[PDB]
RNA sequence: GGUCUUGUAGCUCAGUCGGUAGAGCAACGGUCUGAAGAACCGUGUGUCGGCAGUUCGAUUCUGCCCGAGACCACCA
RNA sequence: UCUGAGAGUUUGAUCCUGGCUCAGGAUUAACGCUGGCGGCAUGCCUAAUACAUGCAAGUCGAUCGAAAGUAGUAAUACUUUAGAGGCGAACGGGUGAGUAACACGUAUCCAAUCUACCUUAUAAUGGGGGAUAACUAGUUGAAAGACUAGCUAAUACCGCAUAAGAACUUUGGUUCGAAUCAAAGUUGAAAGGACCUGCAAGGGUUCGUUAUUUGAUGAGGGUGCGCCAUAUCAGCUAGUUGGUGGGGUAACGGCCUACCAAGGCAAUGACGUGUAGCUAUGCUGAGAAGUAGAAUAGCCACAAUGGGACUGAGACACGGCCCAUACUCCUACGGGAGGCAGCAGUAGGGAAUUUUUCACAAUGAGCGAAAGCUUGAUGGAGCAAUGCCGCGUGAACGAUGAAGGUCUUUAAGAUUGUAAAGUUCUUUUAUUUGGGAAGAAUGACUUUAGCAGGUAAUGGCUAGAGUUUGACUGUACCAUUUUGAAUAAGUGACGACUAACUAUGUGCCAGCAGUCGCGGUAAUACAUAGGUCGCAAGCGUUAUCCGGAUUUAUUGGGCGUAAAGCAAGCGCAGGCGGAUUGAAAAGUCUGGUGUUAAAGGCAGCUGCUUAACAGUUGUAUGCAUUGGAAAC
């Protein structure tokens, strides 16, 4: 499937919140575990590095929205250079147009950043894109087609979003350029390279 | 089959018999020479043989190698 | 004709008539590149004008490819 | 090219409905002469009239056979009708796909068991105002007896629903007309002037998409399968889709090709002895007798309940009654799909007449429609007819 | 359809054979009976399973549920 | 498309002169084996694929079909 | 630089030894459920089985005669070719039964060879004759055809003189089987066309042609090298190992013959069986290596089977011929026709392999000064989830958790679940509006402008003008182009091996299962339902390959008791060999030179919206030679 559908019942399994803080605190019932009813007590004797991987790579699977076939082939194209393959993937992961355009604002999730980027109303150097994991160089310039700027979602997704370093944008513009690699302190901790590249027992 | 080939076959009939009179006629001049060696019927074997050389009809080195044979035979004689 | 369907290519190679096009040639000359336009084309014109001189050309539009280099104005003198 | 051929004429398709040892090979064969020494590209046909051993060993018909013949008002087809029992399938395949069905009974050969079924089975099935013709008074001519058949030919279509009062009766000799005796070719004439009159068409409308009665299957060399049918409504152009329908299921296909009798159409129309040549099929999945129509919209059924005129025993009924497990041949259009006359709680036994609304079942998924006429028989012997009034199933 | 006689094992609740019936053959490993490994593929063109098959219906050759 | 053929217990199989349904097996119970097999006794079952006739009288003889099995479709 | 996982399976229990299974990919995949689009790949692997019809080989009137027809009163000009003649007809395409060897690829030598046209350079293109076509007529038969007589052209044919150069041999001369030279005999080349100029006499250009020389080109041959198994295969073998002369092929060559000898190959594997088109490459792989030798491109074979021969420069010739054979077919009885492993396409075999689609528009080839012609090559189109890749099937908001369903099993509640409902926003695609490509950034073409030869003028080299060639296309694409959340998720598994539990049903029956094995009356392994997790217009399931599998261990095992030291001794060949000095380098290492087709992969870049993919640049490898070092 391209994408998840839906996304507080992964996030209940994964543990981890793909938004900033919140998911759900009171929904009539809060949990922090597995949902569904067989989630009593299940998740004290399933510790093996099987389980750990598959955990992990679900969650970073889910945090972005790829499937399989490209998820494998985007991991070859970073096996294509060198570099330091751990912080290059997390880079390319973060690389993707949809997380460009999450990290600069515009959008409040990555599904409506999806949903938005396909409808071809971005506009990327001059030419859009219908793909919406397109992968940056340092020092690219967006903008939204500014009749798309009076959108009530995109006004109340931009208006004090998300503030990055590594990016420079302004939303009196909704414009910005890629300044730099993002660090790994601003990115998420709860993934990991050691369980996925084993994972990657295929290369 | 094409019309072509019919054009080709009604063509090289004539040519086929003109091959076979000439090689004929090259046989029993060279077996007048071997009758008796002399090179007054050499001269026109040659004459006819380098005839047929300015075509294709006879390869000029088999015509070469077969002179070569006969004025062999003169030399020793 | 090579590389995609809807993108030609023509890589540039001296060759004769006695030998079906993609099949074996005689030695590299270039490639033009019809798909992308503004002249792309690559020559190296260093065997090639041997290769002229003993005849068993390329195709004859390679001619006019020569025409606009200014090979032919210089090839006559050449020639005589 | 397979010798394109074109025709703008309106068609009507005209056969000899009558038994057997009536003339009607004989009348066939003198009507494609008589036009062709009346009319152009008439080519003769004797040897062509029936293409399949026994058929021309014996001289009266068994299976079908199709000719072609124009005159100078009208294009005309026919298919060569059978005769005697176990073979009747053929003729209703006639009986239905004919708007035109010349009566050529014989004097000498007065009008028999066959030959009267052929006529209620053209009442049962509808065949509009078919006209009558006499045939074979070469032998035993009689003051009284040419006369006697004349009115009780005309009594007989009356006694029916038809109109025998409103159908002209021309009388003729099969031998004497084909072998050319001048003097009866004017009743030739007489009949194609006939078949001129009250005779309708299939209406010609192109906003109908699709649906054609299939009525035999060749398989061409090289070509693949070239399935032959009549049009039931519809025009049709080589390079259109379709989808087969009918006891299969439901399958798309793509023509590439239309033919009358072996020469290539340009326009196909509703009643044409048409025949479609189709890519990637074979016998095995087309069956002999199925329907077709425009992909989209059709839809196949088993069980289906619908008012039923159930004809008199005196006017052609069954024999007897029967229960809930007779099991009865319907006749849709296209095909004898045999199935089971279910009783609605009436009556321990209906009975021919009185007509009743049943409900029935079918082996087979066959596509049906409100209002679609059908026929109920059993070995030879009608024994209902209506059309569709529910849809179930 | 040649002359090679083998043994096999129909998988699923009843059978749909009439002692003259072609179906197709797959092979696998099964461990009740010594020699038997092959076994009768279910749905295709003539055996059909139609046994409410609503799970596992890429095998016995099972339609999809309707709605 | 025609040429014939088949329809018997739940399964595989014969069918009294239209006048009667007959075997084995799964199969219900009992004896017996530590247990399960194997062996032995008794049970059972058919309104004989369905409709209408001929019919005191039909699985049986016909007319209807259906599910199925075999024979071919030349010519040129 | 590159570059690496294991887990379960013996027993009462433990370990070792070995075996087994699972987990990765990958197709020429097939197949079940189903399915939205797009780029791309790819689409008979079986019966080298046979096959309706059509296309796939024509062009040239500036090679030639004649003829028809059109216009013209006519003269004449114009279209066309039945023929004759020229070129391609060998390539172009498909297929891999046959074919284990020079077939493959590489390195050479052809002092043993050929090669029309294309390149260099140069001498000639003079003269005559002869017939056949076509046509006219007759014979002959239904036909294919065949035969006979009279009348025609040439750049078709044949003689006739001439011979730079060339042909042979001979004498003299030179060089390491050959090369250059001087001389003595002998031979042989044809054809004109178009145009221009010139009264003529002639001259000029181009094309065409003979001859000669330079090449290249391809063809032919030999050569070692490495590329199947088979000793439950041991002798094989005589134009066969040779020598002598001749015939013979382009050419060496028992290639073949007349003659004379008896060798040669073989245990380091002949011969024999079975199998195979080969290579690059495709795949596995980290790696030594393995597998396949889809497509694809290079090499070879072949054209219903088997032979024979002509022509072409080159053939025993995918759409040449003759014959035999077999098949099919016409047949009026007398005769004949054909070969889809050329494009399709059909029958059938399978589990399965695409339409009698378009255009020669590009390109390329073939023909022809020239208009122009042919191309089922090719460039497109359609079908197929067969494969890879990209994208939609909405998004944002939205709680005691709506209904319902399930569990807890009633009587709180939880579960599905922000999922629902409801509210807005957006339209890749879906529906409409208008415009719209490049490919035609090659080319003729007649007029301009300049330019080499020589001039008397044509003709040729280059720039400018346009006529211009588009099937694809109103296509890619472009745009505040209308409507519309609408037009679009299935699917394997949940005992463990390896993430994924409850309820009901069955009761060693029914079933599942790759493994252990679960089930014989509460089954987390069966049946169903719900929940759940996995992949997704795809999900699975079978074949073949490799990793695992160190599971024949080159790297990377051993042989005391788990598997094996012959029962032992003598010993040929071969393999491994003491120390020191010298030689060269046969190996070894290394420098240079050439090849190692393109292409495949790798690293970098470019382009299609990014992709996929394609193209661009470099990247190895083995030998051949030359030049160094001399440790082993």
């Amino acid at each position: 499937m391209k994408y998840t559908g839906s996304i507080f019942k992964r996030s209940r399994r994964l543990g981890f919140s793909l938004l900033e803080n919140n998911k759900e605190f009171s929904k009539g019932k809060k949990r922090k575990t597995i949902p569904g009813q067989h989630g009593n007590r299940f998740r004290s004797s399933t510790m093996s590095g099987y389980a750990q991987q598959l955990q992990e790579k679900q969650r970073m699977q889910y945090m972005y929205g790829i499937t399989d076939k490209q998820f494998r082939r985007l991991f070859r194209l970073v096996l294509k250079q060198r570099g330091n393959l751990a912080v290059n993937l997390f880079r390319v992961l973060e690389s993707r147009l949809d997380n460009i355009v999450y990290r600069m604002g515009f959008a409040p999730t990555r599904r409506s950043a999806r949903q938005l980027v396909n409808h071809g109303h971005v506009l990327l150097n001059d030419r859009t894109v219908d793909t919406p994991s397109i992968i940056l160089n340092p020092g690219d310039k967006v903008r939204l087609k500014a009749k798309t700027i009076k959108i009530p979602i995109v006004k109340a997704a931009s208006e004090s979003g998300v503030v990055s370093p590594f990016v420079e944008t302004n939303n009196k513009t909704f414009e910005g350029t890629y300044v730099r690699f993002p660090e790994r302190s601003e990115l998420p901790a709860g993934i990991n390279e050691s369980y996925v590249v084993e994972w990657y027992k295929r290369l | 089959n094409i019309k072509s080939n019919e054009k080709r076959l009604r063509q090289n009939i004539k040519r086929n018999l003109n091959n076979k009179g000439q090689k004929t006629k090259l046989k029993t001049n060279v077996k007048n020479f071997h009758k008796e060696i002399n090179l007054d019927n050499l001269g026109n074997v040659y004459s006819q043989a380098d005839r047929l050389a300015r075509k294709g009809i006879i390869s000029t080195n088999r015509a070469r190698r077969l002179k070569s044979r006969n004025v062999a035979v003169l030399n020793k004689t | 004709r090579m590389g995609r369907v809807h993108y030609p290519t023509y890589r540039i190679v001296a060759v004769d008539s006695r030998v079906k096009r993609d099949g074996k040639y005689i030695a590299l000359i270039g490639h033009l590149n019809p798909a992308l336009k503004e002249n792309k084309c690559k020559i190296d014109e260093a065997v090639a004008l041997e290769w002229l001189n003993k005849g068993a050309k390329p195709t004859d539009t390679v001619r006019s490819l020569f025409s606009q280099t200014g090979l032919w104005k210089k090839f006559v003198e050449s020639k005589k | 090219a397979r010798e394109k051929f074109d025709r703008s004429k309106p068609h009507v398709n005209v056969g000899t409905i009558g038994h057997i040892d009536h003339g009607k090979t004989t009348l066939t064969a003198a009507i494609c002469t008589v036009l062709a020494k009346e009319g152009k590209s008439a080519a003769t046909r004797y040897d062509q009239i029936d293409k399949a051993p026994e058929e021309k060993a014996r001289g009266i018909t068994i299976n079908s056979a199709h000719v072609e013949y124009s005159s100078d008002k009208r294009h005309y087809a026919h298919v060569d009708c059978p005769g005697h029992a176990d073979y009747i399938k053929n003729m209703i395949t006639g009986a239905a796909q004919m708007d035109g069905a010349i009566l050529v009974v014989s004097a000498t050969d007065s009008v028999m068991p066959q030959t009267r079924e052929h006529i209620l089975l053209a009442r049962q099935v509808g065949v509009p105002r078919m006209v009558v013709f006499l045939n074979k008074c070469d032998i035993a001519t009689d003051e009284e007896v040419q006369e006697l058949v004349a009115e009780e030919v005309r009594d007989l279509l009356t006694s029916y629903g038809f109109d025998g009062k409103n159908t002209p009766i021309i009388y003729g000799s099969a031998l004497k007309a084909l072998e050319g005796d001048p003097k009866w070719e004017a009743k030739i004439h007489d009949l194609m002037n006939a078949v001129d009159e009250w005779i309708p068409t299939p209406e010609r409308e192109v906003d109908k998409p699709f649906l054609l009665a299939i009525e035999d299957t060749m398989t061409i060399t090289g070509r693949g399968t070239v399935v032959t049918g009549r049009v039931e409504r519809g025009e049709l152009k080589v390079g259109q889709e379709i989808e087969i329908v009918g006891l299969r299921p439901i399958r798309k296909a793509v023509v590439t090709g239309i033919e009358m009798f072996k020469k290539e159409l340009d326009s196909a129309m509703a009643g044409d002895n048409a025949g479609v040549l189709l890519r990637g099929v074979d016998r095995k999945e087309v069956e002999r007798g199925q329907v077709l129509a425009k992909p989209g919209s059709i839809k196949p059924h088993k069980k289906f309940k619908a008012e039923i005129y159930a004809l008199k025993k005196e006017e052609g009924g069954r024999h007897t009654g029967f229960l809930n497990g007779y099991r009865p041949q319907f006749y849709f259009r296209t095909t004898d799909v045999t199935g089971s006359i279910s009783l609605p709680e009436n009556t321990e036994m209906v009975l021919p007449g009185d007509n009743t609304s049943i409900t029935v079942e079918l082996i087979a998924p066959i596509a049906c429609e409100k209002g679609s006429k059908f026929s109920i028989r059993e070995g030879g012997r009608t024994v209902g007819a209506g059309s569709v009034t529910e849809v179930l199933e | 359809t040649n002359g090679f006689e083998v043994l096999t094992y129909i998988p699923g609740e009843g059978h749909n054979l009439q002692e003259h019936s072609v179906t197709l053959l797959r092979g696998g490993r099964v461990k009740d009976l010594p020699g038997v490994r092959y076994h009768i593929v279910r749905g295709t063109l003539d055996t059909v399973g139609v046994e409410k098959r609503r799970q596992q219906r890429s095998a016995y050759g099972a339609k999809k549920p309707k709605a």
